[PDB]
């Protein structure tokens, strides 16, 4: 059974050239044609180009300049090459068999000049302490930080219902994330509740108590 | 000239068990060269049908396509449980390649309001010259919700950054933050911060706010 | 099954072939004329253990399998008795397949021989497609 798998680095600086290779097992990259599909955020597709059995290729004509399809029998690997990328070239990179009956899991590549920078920790709790209803809800915002991703946890994992953990958004370069957790008035802040943060990248993990 | 195509309506909810149409309509004639394709979240696309209406071994059979030329149209019989997420239609007629929007097909429930809460700047974010403003509106439905930011009166859109998660798995509600930031000048030469929310659950806008002037 | 001409022209049409990658439906149906006279059960044997089946006599040493073929490459992933129904589904979408390489419609020689550069739409000009 055929199957695909993307490699390559997930960071690319501004003007510089993003590189991704596509493993085929399970049979020979001579056996098809494949190609190389990207999708933007916002659930925008485009299909790249793709190269024969043959060794010929297709590119995309709003690629045409800086895109090259590449491939290497021995190896059973093809290869895409896009140069002079800007933050726009940012997105999710597919493989697939010109008959997209065959997808790799597809690989992320970020295009941004920001070097590692561990997040900022910051408590989300209620304006003057007070707490209304039976319920109340606690946060967590995790400012600044490059690249993604972060971890974030409740107590330790020990508290992890009530919890809604949002997508981190692109704020000056950097990633912002924010966590909420609702549990019921008898709970807070009668019992500690904190937000642990582990930043991988960065070597760094803190935990803050709301 | 690109072909372009226009895939409608841009979201639908329906509920498992019902059955569905998803169109797709090219910018010029392709014959059967229309293809589909499902994407669930955190997956790689699938392709459903192919040439327009032709089946592929393997493909649940309540998937179906048809259509010709510049109107295509893929039929979900009964939507089950495991059919929701995404849907694209991309044509192969000629080059360059081209996909469709798109079209997301949701969970339907029942409508429920958000819980809304604000959220003034840290201390720690404070003494660090910052000022973040943060309101969470939790598990609502439907999806389509308007958040409105207010400083003394006046809605404010610079500095304001919104975020949301994906159906929720657990009740198929949405959830979503949105963040206001300024710097800490900027935050203590101000009182009033609002966070307004305006749902088709009510007529009138859910209001969240705090002052400066006070604890 | 012989195809009568207009009869192919309709289902190629229908096929989606007019226009596929800028080839008119002309250039389809005259390919078909010159490689097996509008018979999907045509069959050529060549030199190599390879064999050219079907409408449009694809073959069987890098487009499909008949398990009988020393280097076979079955790029079309399809076994080549599909080629021989009398639905030419299957040959249109391997024909699709075959003319998406940087040649086009050059892999049939007899395209090139008697079809490319000429005045193809006589082949559908008649039909009342």
């Amino acid at each position: 059974e055929v199957q695909l798998q993307e490699s390559g680095p997930s960071l690319v600086k501004p003007s510089q050239t993003l590189s991704l290779t596509c493993s085929v097992t399970g049979d020979s990259v001579t056996s098809d044609l494949w190609s190389w599909i990207r999708k933007f955020p916002g659930n925008k597709l485009e299909y790249m180009g793709y190269i024969s059995y043959s060794g010929s290729t297709y590119y995309h004509p709003s690629l045409k300049s800086r895109i090259s399809i590449t491939r290497d029998t021995s190896k059973n690997q093809y290869y895409l090459q896009l140069n002079s990328v800007t933050t726009e070239d940012t997105a999710t990179y597919y493989c697939a068999s010109w008959g997209g009956d065959v997808w790799g899991a597809g690989t992320t590549v970020t295009v941004s000049s920001a070097k590692t920078t561990a997040p900022s920790v910051y408590p989300l709790a209620p304006v003057c302490g007070d707490t209304t209803g039976s319920s109340v809800t606690l946060g967590c915002l995790v400012k600044g930080y490059f690249p993604e991703p972060v971890t974030l946890t409740w107590n330790s994992g020990s508290l992890s219902s009530g919890v809604h953990t949002f997508p981190a958004v692109l704020q000056s370069d950097l990633y912002t994330l924010s966590s909420s957790v609702t549990v019921t008035s008898s709970t807070w802040p009668s019992q500690s509740i904190t937000c642990n943060v582990a930043h991988p990248a960065s070597s760094t993990k803190v935990d803050k108590k709301i | 000239m690109d072909i372009v195509l226009t895939q409608s309506p841009a979201t639908l909810s329906v509920t498992p068990g019902d059955s569905v149409s998803l169109s797709c309509r090219a910018s010029q004639s392709i014959s059967n060269n229309l293809h589909w394709y499902q994407q669930k979240s955190h997956e790689s696309p699938r392709l459903l049908i192919k040439y327009a209406s032709q089946s592929i071994s393997g493909i649940p059979s309540r998937f179906s396509g048809s259509g010709s030329g510049t109107d295509f149209t893929l039929s979900i019989n009964s939507v089950e449980t495991e059919d929701f997420g995404m849907y694209f239609c991309q044509q192969s007629n000629s080059w360059p390649y081209t996909f469709g929007g798109g079209t997301k097909l949701e969970i339907k429930r029942a409508d429920a309001a958000p819980t809304v809460s604000i959220f003034p700047p840290s201390s720690e974010q404070l003494t660090s010259g910052g000022a973040s403003v943060v309101c969470f509106l939790n598990n609502f439905y439907p999806k389509d919700i308007n958040v409105k930011w207010k400083i003394d009166g006046s809605e404010r859109q610079n500095g304001v950054l919104n975020s949301w998660t994906d159906q929720d798995s657990k009740d198929s509600t949405y959830s979503m933050s949105s963040t206001l930031t300024l710097t800490k000048d900027e935050y203590e030469r101000h009182n009033s911060y609002t966070c307004e929310a305006t749902h088709k659950t009510s007529t009138s806008p859910i209001v969240k706010s705090f002052n400066r002037n006070e604890c | 099954k012989v195809f009568g001409r207009c009869e192919l022209a309709a289902a190629m049409k229908r096929h989606g072939l007019d226009n596929y990658r800028g080839y008119s439906l002309g250039n389809w149906v005259c390919a078909a004329k010159f490689e097996s006279n509008f018979n999907t059960q045509a069959t050529n044997r060549n030199t190599d253990g390879s064999t050219d089946y079907g409408i449009l006599q694809i073959n069987s040493r890098w487009w499909c399998n008949d398990g009988r073929t020393p280097g076979s490459r079955n790029l079309c992933n399809i076994p080549c008795s599909a080629l021989l129904s009398s639905d030419i589904t299957a040959s249109v979408n391997c024909a699709k397949k075959i003319v998406s390489d940087g040649n086009g419609m050059n892999a049939w020689v007899a395209w090139r021989n008697r079809c490319k550069g000429t005045d193809v739409q006589a082949w559908i000009r008649g039909c009342r497609l």
